[PDB]
RNA sequence: GGAUAGUCGGGGGCAUUCGUAUUCAAUUGUCAGAGGUGAAAUUCUUGGAUUUAUUGAAGACGAACUACUGCGAAAGCAUUUGCCAAGGAUGUUUUCAUUAAUCAAGAACGAAAGUUAGGGGAUCGAAGACGAUCAGAUACCGUCGUAGUCUUAACCAUAAACUAUGCCGACUAGGGAUCGGGCAAUGUUUCUCGACUUGCUCGGCACCUUACGAGAAAUCAAAGUCUUUGGGUUCC
């Protein structure tokens, strides 16, 4: 039973696609077929940027911050709770929340 | 990146060895649903130095454009490093490294090369993201004596 | 062009001699234009071919390809090491 | 323009942090404290008391040295790894800050590779 | 749907209704043969001529004026090459193929296209020594393909 | 819709329709006649011409061979017929 | 008559030494006593001599050639010229 | 008893009217009546004799010398070459890498060869029978065949 | 089918340029732990461990841009540049005129792993080596590490080699995105053309709704036009 219209993965046109890497068990994922996030934090905590100005030069000189991807497998984005199992007429909304 | 060249009484002297753009910055440049353009070229000034400059440039989006892509041709972006090389031979070839680094502190190379890669494609955020040195002279103490000395 | 193309529109309706002793026989007689070498020639042949067609004021082109090819070009099972056109005819080599 | 500047680079773990201060310069290091020192469990290296506790001493020991200003360099493990800042590392930027020390140019130099070599696990991942 | 490919293009061009010169081509039918016979005395292909005067002379399509094909009007004038146009194509690519691959020996992607034009080239030939364009001894040859393209 | 007359289709829809998909399918080019801007000669190009063409009379390129209908330069006036 | 499956040249050999060892010396056999085209002159005809001499018969490019053991020109010495080509190229700007 | 060819090569001597006949090591692609230089200002090509000072990285070569004079020790046999690494302009020494992988420096005035040693891949064919062993040592030395110490 | 014009493509081969990452080597500043795990344990480290600074070497790999996007018959193809051969679509009042579809047999290509040798061997890593683990672990876990992963020249011939869906031809409903081409804009913009927007059309990758229609249903613009059963043709 076809249970995806993707078969779990977007590729159209294409015989291979490379692989890559998981993040929490770094497994074989092929590149579509994997789960990306974005998390874009700061380089302090909420309650550390009073500390850091008091404590910094350059004119209160704005903070940087990381911008990071990750690749999420099946098993570890369902144990992460980034992506959940939801119900068969809910799995067709691709829309992000 | 500064190298330490010269020591005269508790004060050491140096000379460019490099430079480049941090990481939050590049990563902050770099986008999805946008094509980018990356070109590197090895220069001679007029002195005995060899530097490899890397330029990297981004797909500008017009204004009212609505389609979330403005990628670019392969064709295009063959034209366009093109474009980026022409203009690196011109603004470094009559430049010694006081005057490269000169046209380097306000971007003079990304100022000068978006008006001449504006008739193939916009672009924008045209920064020289590295430059990296590889063949120093004979230490240059003569020319760094006459260099400084200053107050 | 090309001037293998321009070669083959001399072929139909044109003047030309094939090999070594021949396109010496043109250039001294002086109705030779055109000479094209091939490019694994002798260079003391080549030599010897760019003189006589200095003296006899005709064009001396040493294309790419080599004498394989420059025949296979030319129309021919066997290699042919230097061409004389004498007239081209409908074409505009010259 | 009473201020000397050097330079903080302080490693990030999930398993340990270090905490290596220099000159403007990386060479002639005038601290090197890891976080196992702290603590004696072997479990909370890199936990942020343990990373506090180690920023504190070094700017207990930079301070008594004579460097108050320093530049601030953080970086993970890098090149096929996590490459994700270690819970550590706040802890000790908040240390060196709280201490009386100057902070300037926080910055990030995570090794990154060009997609470099395979990474331990064997297709399959650090199955548990 | 192409011989040698999954695509479906139909792009083509449409004649017209017509079977007529226009008002103020007066072409007077000669004038045009003496043309054509002209453009084949150099030796260049009946379709490149015919889009010479297409698109130089302005000559529409030469058979509702001259009441002949090009390449009828050069057989009967006697400028008939030895070989059809589009044999004559297929084996200079085929030709073109083989030079290369005998220089690069690691192509099986070229070895692979020689194959569909040779598979091409046989056809073809095929045809034309049945409807009788051709001598009935019309042997293609791998080795002497240079002597048949030239 | 389930009353559409096929046999005389409206101009507009037929303009809006590939020149293949129409009712009879026929050219959309035409042969223009041009003059030199200096000069008095009259030429007659193809709207799509493959080969550039080359004026008898003192005059510069007539036309360029793009892929589609060909690039007119030059200050000259057509006429279609 | 195909008058020989596998072995080729190497069927001077018998059954003996192996037929890995027959093998690998029926390519490089093939490989010494093949034909090559010689550059300077187009003709099929150069031959080994002494494993590194290469030689043109017939009136005309009576040259020498120093090639390799079983071929006139082996991979490494084809990368070591275009390499040395590039070099060169860029050397002489 | 060399697996790579010999190359006679006829120079003009600069002070007396005579010839002088070297002995150059083939190098491969190398061809006779070929004209070689051998010098400081010579053109890098193969064949042609140069100082490792006066040539880039990374660039191929053979009969290289260990000292300016020797007239070549490294990089002679068939097939086999060194790679030019780097150059040290300060006291000017060139780092090289010898056939056996090891690295070593050279004063900037030695000469070597571009290009590789003829003979192409002599090793790659089995001898077959001791016969063609017989006859591959028999223009070497006498030090085949060779008895086990243990069967003595 | 063959030309011809502008193209287009992460299509193929050869040469060539760049990138940091990993490991290793020298030297330098320093000393207590470093690694690792859920917790450990092994191993190495006051002889200078880990970290940090300079230089060099090795091979592997092209992150971010990387997309329900592109190319290729499939397997597959992602750094720059140059050369060679080729390919689809589009435009065309270009050429021949049935030259076409399907394939038993017959042949080319054919992931990864496996084989023969040469070169090369950084990381990972079959086999294996140790230490917790449960009653037993012998397997998962941590470190090391063999064949292997790279390339050259010869082999084979299979996988969930998938769109679990043979190929060609015709017809069949509504929408919006998307790649390539072409046509039109007294629309915007740019130091003669390019970028953006809009409309039409052809050729692709697809998506949402609906089910006249099909199915055992899941579902399907084909798996529809089939008890109202027959367009042509291979495999099973
Ligand atoms: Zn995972
Ligand atoms: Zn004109
Ligand atoms: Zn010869």
């Amino acid at each position: 039973t076809q249970k995806r219209r993707n078969n779990g993965r977007n590729k159209h046109g294409r015989g291979h696609v490379k692989f890559v890497r998981c993040i929490n068990c770094s497994r074989a994922v092929p590149k579509d077929k994997a789960i990306k996030r974005w998390t874009i934090r700061n380089m302090v905590e909420t309650a550390a940027i009073r500390d850091l100005s008091e404590a910094s030069v350059y004119s209160e000189y704005t903070i940087p911050k990381l911008y990071i991807k990750l690749q999420y497998c099946v098993s570890c984005a369902i144990h992460s709770r980034v992506v959940r199992v939801r119900s068969r007429e809910g799995r067709r909304i691709r829309t992000p929340p | 990146k500064l190298r330490v060249e010269d020591i005269q009484g508790k004060s050491c002297l140096t000379s460019f060895n490099g430079l480049s753009i941090t990481s939050d910055k590049l990563r902050s440049l770099v986008r999805k649903w946008q094509t980018t353009i990356e070109a590197d070229q090895t220069i001679k000034t007029t002195d005995g130095y060899l530097c490899r400059v890397f330029v990297i440039g981004f797909t500008r989006r017009r204004a009212n454009q609505v389609k979330k892509t403005t990628y670019a041709q392969s064709s295009q972006i063959r034209a366009i490093r093109q474009k980026m090389f022409q203009v690196i031979q011109n603004q470094t070839s009559s430049c010694s490294m006081r005057e490269l680094v000169q046209k380097l502190i306000p971007e003079v190379i990304g100022r000068e090369i978006e008006r001449a890669t504006g008739s193939i494609f916009p672009l924008q955020n045209v920064l020289v993201r590295k430059v990296k040195i590889l063949k120093a002279p004979k230490h240059d103490a003569q020319k760094l004596l006459e260099l400084h000395g200053e107050s | 062009d090309t001037i293998n193309a321009k070669l083959a529109l001399t072929m139909k309706s044109g003047k030309y001699v094939l090999g070594y002793k021949s396109t010496l026989k043109t250039l001294r007689s002086g109705k030779a234009k055109l000479i094209l070498i091939a490019g694994n020639c002798p260079p003391l042949r080549k030599s010897e071919l760019e003189y006589y067609a200095m003296l006899s004021k005709a064009n001396v082109h040493h294309y790419a390809g080599t004498n394989i090819d420059l025949g296979t070009a030319c129309g021919k099972l066997f290699r042919v090491g230097v061409l004389a056109i004498t007239d081209a005819g409908d074409s505009d080599i010259l | 323009g009473e201020l000397v500047f050097g330079v903080a680079h302080i490693f990030a773990s999930f398993n340990d942090t270090f905490v290596h201060i220099t000159d403007l310069t990386g060479k002639e290091t005038i601290v090197r404290v890891t976080g196992g020192m702290k603590v004696k469990t072997d479990r909370d290296e890199s936990s942020p008391y343990a990373a506090m506790l180690a920023a504190q001493d070094a700017a207990a020991k930079c301070k008594e040295v004579g460097i108050t200003a320093l530049h601030i360099k953080i970086r993970a493990t890098g090149g096929t790894a996590t490459k994700t800042p270690g819970p550590g590392a706040q802890a000790a930027l908040r240390a060196l800050a709280r201490a009386g020390m100057r902070i300037g140019r926080i910055e990030d130099v995570t090794p990154i590779p060009t997609d470099s070599t395979r990474r331990k696990g064997g297709r399959r991942g650090r199955r548990l | 749907g192409r011989m040698h490919s999954k695509g479906k293009g139909i792009a083509s061009s449409a004649l017209p209704y017509v079977r007529s010169p226009p008002a103020w081509c007066k072409a007077d039918a000669d004038s045009v043969v003496e043309q054509i016979l002209k453009f084949s005395k150099k030796g260049m292909s009946p379709s490149q001529i015919g889009v010479t005067l297409r698109d130089s002379h302005g000559i529409p399509q030469v058979r509702f004026i001259t009441g002949q094909k090009i390449m009828r009007i050069l057989k009967a004038n006697g400028l008939a090459p030895e070989l059809p146009e589009d044999l004559y194509n297929l084996i200079k690519k085929a030709v073109s193929v083989r030079k290369h691959l005998e220089r690069n020996r690691k192509d099986k992607d070229s070895k692979f296209r020689l194959i569909l034009i040779e598979s091409r080239i046989h056809r073809l030939a095929r045809y034309y020594r049945k409807v009788g364009a051709l001598p009935p001894t019309w042997k293609y040859e791998s080795a002497t393909a240079s002597a048949l393209v030239a | 819709v389930l009353a559409v007359d096929l046999l005389n289709p409206s101009h507009e829809s037929e303009m809006r329709k590939h020149k293949l998909k129409q009712l009879v399918q026929g050219p959309r080019s035409f042969f223009m006649d041009v003059k030199c801007p200096g000069c008095f000669n009259i030429t007659t190009v193809f709207s799509h011409a493959q080969t550039v063409v080359i004026c008898g009379s003192c005059a510069s390129v007539l036309c360029q061979p793009t892929g589609g209908k060909a690039r007119l330069m030059e200050g000259c006036s057509f006429r279609r017929k | 008559t195909k008058r020989t499956k596998k072995v080729g040249v190497t069927g001077k050999y018998g059954v003996r030494y192996g037929a890995s060892l027959r093998r690998d010396v029926r390519k490089i056999e093939v490989q010494q006593h093949s034909r090559y085209q010689c550059p300077f002159c187009g003709r099929n005809t150069v031959k080994r001599t002494a494993a590194g001499i290469w030689c043109c018969n017939g009136k005309g490019c009576k040259k020498v050639l120093a090639g390799g053991a079983w071929t006139v020109t082996t991979a490494a010495a084809t990368s070591a010229r275009s390499t040395i080509r590039r070099l060169r190229e860029m050397v002489e700007v | 008893g060399r697996g790579a060819p010999l190359a006679k090569v006829a120079f003009r001597n600069p002070y007396h009217y005579r010839t002088d006949v070297e002995t150059f090591v083939a190098t491969e692609g190398m061809y006779t009546g070929q004209f070689v230089y051998c010098g400081k200002n010579a053109a890098l090509t193969v064949g042609n004799v140069l100082p490792v000072g006066e040539m880039p990285e990374g660039t191929i070569i053979s009969n290289v010398e260990e000292k300016a004079g020797d007239r070549g020790a490294l990089g002679r046999s068939s097939g086999n070459y060194v790679i030019i690494v780097g150059h040290d302009v300060d006291t000017g020494k060139t780092r090289v890498k010898l056939p056996s992988g090891a690295k070593k420096v050279v004063p900037s005035s030695a000469r070597g060869v571009v290009g590789i040693v003829a003979g192409g891949g002599r090793i790659d064919k089995p001898l077959l029978k001791a016969g063609r062993a017989f006859h591959k040592y028999r223009v070497k030395r006498n030090c085949w065949p060779r008895t086990r110490g243990v069967a003595m």
